[PDB]
């Protein structure tokens, strides 16, 4: 019986839809952030060891033991409040009971043809999850949607201060993602007592939590969104843990398309830049894109790939603080998502331009005469 | 059936094309076989002349060459793909041949 | 000349931007332009 062990593994997210449910219940601020978002907190806790990914167990063991004395204490109504919680402190206690090593100290760190093709391409596709391609761009994405394009204001440390300056300089990408993760539950903990509690109408652009449902329900996406990320992630960091340049571009077809699917960005990343400013500028027309159209021009009067790449630290620099002042002008928009393209595309291109850098002839026959 | 009957006409097609660019086609045989190529890949070219004039009076003969460095290797795919892709080469060939007429017959278009 | 030619789609794009018709057909252009530039290889273009 697989799902035995799959069943004892099985208790982190059952235990967020419990949470789910005792979130928009009980206490409106305190019940959600102790259950669903200190365990969502707990989450950034093993990836922020960046060693430890489902191994903390410690304060993982005593978020149950939270929990238990919560319900001890209170958890129609008092049946209510019963019910609820130990319907969710039934399931913690049972992790504390048993089998609370499948999850936290067990995955650790330290048919036929068409079913053979289905769980190939099912790693394929999280071998692109654990690359770059999603540890990053589909984040960020999701993130200045949920930013820029909704609540403005005072989400600019979840973008703007993070993001704008963690593309361009990977080093510290990693660790912007658990510091978001951080800073988002803070945010929704913070909107949980909305703010119509005796308004007397400090100034950071305040918008006020007014909507309950609505208002709470854009934030916990991206939250949800870097845990499913960090899944995938320490999924295939285990799977590694434990359990063609060039050359195939002159085969066939098959060939070329392998080469580019790997290597797209590796050479074009330059051009698509340069049609990313194209983008923000058209998608715009303002006076603020003439400073991308300037840097475009200047990017492209340097004509030697070589020359460009001294001209890249100081543009990936503008893009990044182009998009800080942006967010800091509505505040104290669309606009601002293609300005976050151009900077991801061209923070891709500094980290390739001076670091990994340094039949089908019928096709090569349209393209190459 | 009527999928059959196409493809044979199409075959029939493609020679009647070949009959009117028959003249072009001997010229570029003598001449576009020893120019026009775009195959050799990987880096630069060795041998740069030596590669493409002389490789390989209306109808010559074996005066430049044999097939040394393979004749068919035009006649691989395009006589591998002898219907669809070949009615379409045959298409060209002839537009190539009487592109004179092609002027003429948009002009009065 | 290539160059040149790409210079003028710039501009074009970048006087478009300073407005007071559009930029799409001529992005297209760029990115034609800009194929070509690059595939002016020495190398399977010197071929």
């Amino acid at each position: 019986e697989l799902v035995k062990g799959v069943y004892a593994k099985y208790w982190i997210y059952v235990c967020a839809g419990m949470f789910i449910v005792v979130s928009f219940a009980g206490r409106l601020v305190v019940y959600k952030i102790v259950y669903m978002f200190l365990f969502l907190l707990c989450l950034t806790l093993f990836q922020v060891y960046y060693s430890l990914w489902r191994k903390l167990l410690k304060a993982f063991w005593w978020l149950v033991v939270a929990y238990t004395m919560l319900v001890l204490i209170a958890v129609s109504e008092l049946f209510s409040s019963i019910l609820v919680p130990g319907f969710f402190l039934l399931a913690c206690i049972l992790q504390l009971h048993y089998f609370h090593r499948p999850f936290m100290q067990l995955t650790d760190m330290e048919l036929e043809l068409a079913a053979g093709f289905s769980d190939v391409l099912s790693r394929v596709q999280v071998f692109l999850r654990r690359l770059l391609e999603l540890h990053v761009f589909k984040l960020v994405a999701l993130y200045t949607v949920w930013v820029a394009l909704k609540e403005v204001s005072v989400m600019n440390l979840l973008l703007v201060v993070l993001w704008a300056f963690a593309l361009p300089y990977p080093r510290f990408r990693p660790m912007a993602s658990c510091l978001s993760t951080v800073w988002t539950c803070v945010i929704i903990v913070c909107k949980m007592l909305y703010q119509l509690k005796v308004v007397n109408p400090n100034w950071f652009g305040v918008r006020k939590g007014f909507p309950n449902l609505g208002y709470i329900q854009n934030h916990l996406q991206v939250l949800l969104l870097l845990v499913f990320e960090a899944i995938v992630y320490r999924r295939q960091e285990h799977y590694r843990r434990q359990h063609g340049t060039r050359q195939q571009l002159d085969q066939d077809l098959l060939g070329c398309l392998k080469y580019f699917i790997n290597f797209f960005f590796y050479k074009f990343g330059l051009e698509i830049c340069f049609l990313m400013a194209v983008n923000v500028i058209g998608q715009r027309m303002n006076f603020l894109v003439t400073l991308h159209g300037c840097w475009l021009v200047a990017i492209l009067t340097r004509r030697h790939r070589q020359a460009i790449a001294r001209l890249w630290p100081n543009y990936c620099l503008f893009l990044a603080l182009f998009l800080l002042y942006q967010y800091l002008l509505c505040l104290g928009s669309t606009n601002l998502i293609s300005d976050f393209l151009l900077l991801l595309c061209a923070s891709q291109q500094w980290q390739v331009f001076s670091a990994e850098r340094t039949y089908l002839d019928m096709l090569k026959v349209a393209v190459f005469r | 059936f009527l999928w059959m009957l196409g493809q044979a006409l199409v075959d029939e097609l493609t020679r009647w094309l070949q009959e009117f660019t028959r003249h072009h086609g001997t010229m570029s045989d003598v001449l576009r076989a020893e120019r026009y190529l775009l195959t050799q890949e990987l880096l630069q070219g060795g041998e740069v002349h030596r590669g493409v004039l002389d490789q390989l009076a209306s109808e010559l003969l074996l005066d430049r060459r044999l097939r040394i460095p393979e004749l068919e290797e035009a006649e691989l795919f395009a006589e591998g793909q002898g219907r669809a892709l070949r009615l379409l080469r045959a298409v060209y060939q002839c537009v190539a041949a009487h592109s004179e007429l092609l002027c003429y017959f948009i002009i009065i278009l | 000349l290539w160059d040149c030619l790409i210079l003028y789609n710039v501009t074009v794009i970048i006087s478009k931007n300073m407005l007071s018709a559009g930029i799409i057909w001529d992005s297209v252009c760029f990115f034609f332009l800009l194929l070509q530039r690059r595939v002016f290889l020495s190398h399977y273009y010197l071929h």
